[PDB]
């Protein structure tokens, strides 16, 4: 409201160029081309009417594409997890038993994926829903490298998620994931990215989650007027850099990816979901997957599958590595800052 | 300047353009001979010693 | 940005009503241009091409979504430009497949089954806005259909997406509509597998290059070699010259059968699954 | 303008002669391989001395192999103090349309994807050299994708002759030839390994059914002029039927639930049609002239709309 650091205070208002650009156009002149040569409220609500006029007398500011979905609360819990997590949409699981009959190699149990998925519906009930990312880490927790922080993921899920026997949801869905790779229906063929959390609506057995399917993060008016701010949080088992592991320490915008690792063995099949931060082209990424993860190459068609997730627009991108609280549980959480979401498609194996 | 023609449609390309043209002078000269004997110089001059 | 396609005069009552029906339907146009004739859009502008000719055409032409239809001109926003300008433009399903939220959607030529205008004396065929995981499948099933007619299964004609059943049979006209792709998908493989087979025993160039190749060929490629070279053989054979001829041809078919997504559906305050015949909010911009 | 444009600003130093500085004013529609997406860079990170490794600047076939490790960007305007380029991948402009410039000898068309290739052609390797700074700028060549796959194909085939003419092309009746050049063997090894792994994985058990159909094609090429033109005069399969009698096995392992040819196509598409994208870089650019013409000639600009 017109302060006196004016040249910045007018600069934050959306300039002098728009005044000078309308000066030669509109402020001067008749040229373009011419001839030659009622005590407490009202005025409380009355200035609120004027606030609508203040909303109408005027109106950078980035854009979004907010999305909503009516979502069952079996697998994910938008109440237990705070605003600012990853989310994952799914295909409808009636396509699961038929595609396993044609994509699984000969000699493998194609009945296994339809049976393992059916046991999950009777275990979370003691309809294409949504998988939250923290729930997915405890499922693939039995394949990682840092196993203690994967148990820190498992420490809060069994105590904060709504439902009965959340550990039985975990150990059955992890059995579903071991039935995914065995029936060759890869989880990247099912897991689809759905935007980062901003808010949700509570209801019995289902929740209406809002999310940004494309755009930046922190300037969404969350609904809370004190804090329209919510940082992106990732557990420490999934956060993988390629600036430190490849000695690329230069500044530049850092991309964010999702990466699946596949190990194809007889009834011992591993799954690991990683969030890869990089300064690389997405076409200049598959060679970097060859250098690191050649161990799952031999034990297996590719072992890797990946897609874009978002971009950090910072010159020197800033990350945090803290221990936050999901209720009473201290989890080592990699908090990311300033993320501009742009999704993409997965990449192939067979 | 380079002249411009406005067009509609999604504007693929254009921007106003100047030019700086500079061209080199060529020195030349003209020569005209002229002569006098001494017969007339005294006359035009004045008195003698 | 929103272009214009003027309807030429002489329209009957249903021919204006049929164009009133196709509100949110996809249209290919040659260039982004303000003024444009309706004969440029119609099926007569393509001549009748096969499935191969339409896919080469649908790469070169520019797709546009018809917005609100005026009685005099068809207004259509181009996908590549005005949709990056405008916020969100609706799009009607003409597919039998119901779209979910977040599905990248490409287009397919109408191989399945087509508004004809009699007073203007032209046909209008339209692309089918179906999702990209299905899009590479429905083509590959039909390419596998045409090979068996060159000598099938009781399955392979039935597709499942999102609890919905399809039938690709639902025919011989379609098989001759697709015969040129079969003559290219067969030849690009038979040229391909021979150049693999006539080079690895020809060179196996050694040190770690052939050894890592043989580690990959340990009863996997060499067993596939010895199984194929059993019903095969082993002057100058133009081996090196045929690789350029093969990478140009087989590299071309990857472009044609790519089927890139343009539509990305981000529904907001709406159904996460959009049914058949309904309109869907569509963006191609972040 | 962070998402719409992205003004990556190449700074220009102080000491540049006015003949060298005015040589950059003709560098309008170009391609600059940004290593990162920093908002402030220098010419030394852009020029070829950034591209060189320890002691070794690679050949043209290797000059592809670190383009795809970088970020191509197009110069928008050459100011006296800086050069501004928007990266192709992030965001093109406000409206999303940037102009290139045909340094090709080849005329373009509308709607065709445009691949950018190192300067391989003869009489074409024109690198704008900074004499005031000792810097060279190897400007790549925007080309049509029906050429840009063959041009990579002639180079890869030339290196494998050199492990035991070819450098002549044609395009729309225009004869043209590229520079014959000796190739470093280290560059050829990653190329040849990239062929075979996409060739071995492209073979499936159902492809043996397709192999049986080879004498049907020569039975068909005697009647259809379309098939008679399709194979080639110098095709392999025309020679690979007179010495080869293919056959299929009788039964398949679990051949009731799985599809033999449908699995043959998907493994073929994922490796063989995908293979041209792995050799070169991806043509993320096509040309949509709004009102100009249908054919964009050499030396002229061309509007660009991004390409999925």
């Amino acid at each position: 409201t017109k302060p006196l650091p004016t040249a910045p205070m007018a600069w934050a208002e959306s300039s002098p160029r728009e005044l000078a650009g309308h000066a030669p156009l509109r402020r001067v002149l008749r040229p373009p081309i011419a001839r030659r040569d009622t005590r407490a409220t009202r005025d409380d609500t009355e200035q609120a009417v004027d606030k609508i006029l203040r909303g109408a007398r005027r109106a950078g500011a980035p854009r979004y594409h907010l999305t909503r979905q009516v979502t069952l609360t079996d697998l994910c819990q938008p109440n237990a997890e705070r605003a600012g997590a990853l989310l994952l949409a799914l295909r409808h699981p009636t396509d699961l038993p038929h595609l396993a009959r044609h994509r699984a190699p000969p000699g493998r149990q194609t009945e296994r994926l339809a049976e393992a998925w059916g046991q999950l519906l009777e275990a979370s009930a003691l309809r294409a829903g949504l998988v939250s990312f923290n729930f997915l880490v405890a499922a693939c927790a039995a394949a990682y490298d840092a196993r203690d922080a994967a148990e820190a993921v498992r420490a809060h899920i069994t105590t904060n998620y709504g439902g009965t026997r959340a550990g039985a949801r975990l150990d059955r869905f992890s059995e579903c994931l071991r039935a995914m790779v065995h029936t060759h229906v890869f989880p990247h063929e099912v897991m689809r990215f759905f935007g980062g959390l901003v808010s949700w609506v509570t209801q019995d057995e289902l929740a209406s989650v809002t999310a940004v399917c494309s755009g930046p993060q922190e300037a969404t008016h969350t609904g809370h007027p004190g804090r329209p701010r919510s940082a992106v949080t990732i557990p420490a088992c999934a956060f993988v850099d390629l600036d430190a592991e490849l000695c690329l320490g230069g500044p530049g915008a850092a991309f964010l990816y999702l990466v699946f690792t596949y190990r194809q063995c007889r009834d011992q099949e591993l799954c690991c979901v990683y969030v890869v931060k990089s300064q690389l082209p997405p076409r200049g990424l598959e060679a970097a997957l060859e250098r690191l993860f050649g161990r799952l190459r031999i034990t297996n068609c590719t072992y890797a599958a990946f897609a874009e997730l978002g971009v950090m627009p910072d010159d020197s991108p800033r990350c945090l590595h803290r221990t936050e609280r999901f209720g009473a549980v201290g989890v080592p959480v990699v908090i990311l800052e300033g993320v501009v979401w742009r999704p993409g498609g997965w990449r192939a194996c067979a | 300047h380079q002249p411009l023609i406005a067009r509609d449609g999604p504007h693929p390309v254009e921007q106003p353009v100047h030019n700086y043209m500079t061209k080199v002078i060529d020195r030349r000269a003209l020569n005209a001979a002229f002569s006098l004997a001494t017969e007339a110089i005294a006359l035009l001059t004045g008195e003698a010693l | 940005f929103e272009a214009d396609i003027a309807i030429p005069s002489g329209i009957s009552r249903p021919d204006a009503a049929a164009l009133q029906r196709c509100e949110g339907r996809v249209v290919f146009l040659p260039t982004i241009r303000r003024q444009l004739a309706l004969a440029d859009v119609a099926h007569e502008s393509f001549v009748s091409p096969d499935t191969l000719g339409l896919l080469l055409a649908y790469r070169r032409r520019f797709p546009a979504v018809i917005t609100r239809v005026l009685p005099t001109r068809i207004v259509a926003c181009p996908v590549d430009l005005g949709l990056t300008h405008a916020g969100t433009v609706n799009l009607r399903n003409t597919s039998p497949v119901d779209l979910c939220n977040g599905d990248p959607v490409s287009l397919v030529p109408p191989v399945f089954e087509d508004v004809r205008l009699e007073s203007l004396d032209l046909t209008l065929r339209f692309p089918v806005p179906l999702p990209t995981p299905l899009a590479r499948e429905i083509v590959a099933r039909l390419v596998a259909r045409g090979i068996r007619d060159l000598n099938e299964l009781p399955d392979l004609n039935v597709l499942y997406y999102n609890g919905a059943r399809l039938s690709l049979v639902a025919l011989a006209s379609v098989n001759t509509e697709l015969r040129s792709l079969v003559l290219n998908m067969v030849y690009s493989i038979t040229e391909g597998t021979t150049l693999i087979l006539t080079l690895i025993p020809r060179l196996l160039a050694l040190g770690y290059v052939n050894a890592l190749l043989q580690m990959q060929s340990v009863t996997r490629e060499a067993a596939q070699l010895i199984h194929p070279e059993a019903p095969m053989l082993m002057r100058r054979l133009p081996l090196y010259e045929a690789l350029v001829a093969w990478l140009a041809h087989a590299g071309q078919l990857g472009d044609i059968l790519a089927l890139a997504p343009a539509v990305r559906v981000c529904t907001f305050d709406g159904a996460a699954v959009v049914q058949s015949g309904d309109m869907a909010p569509v963006i191609r911009y972040p």
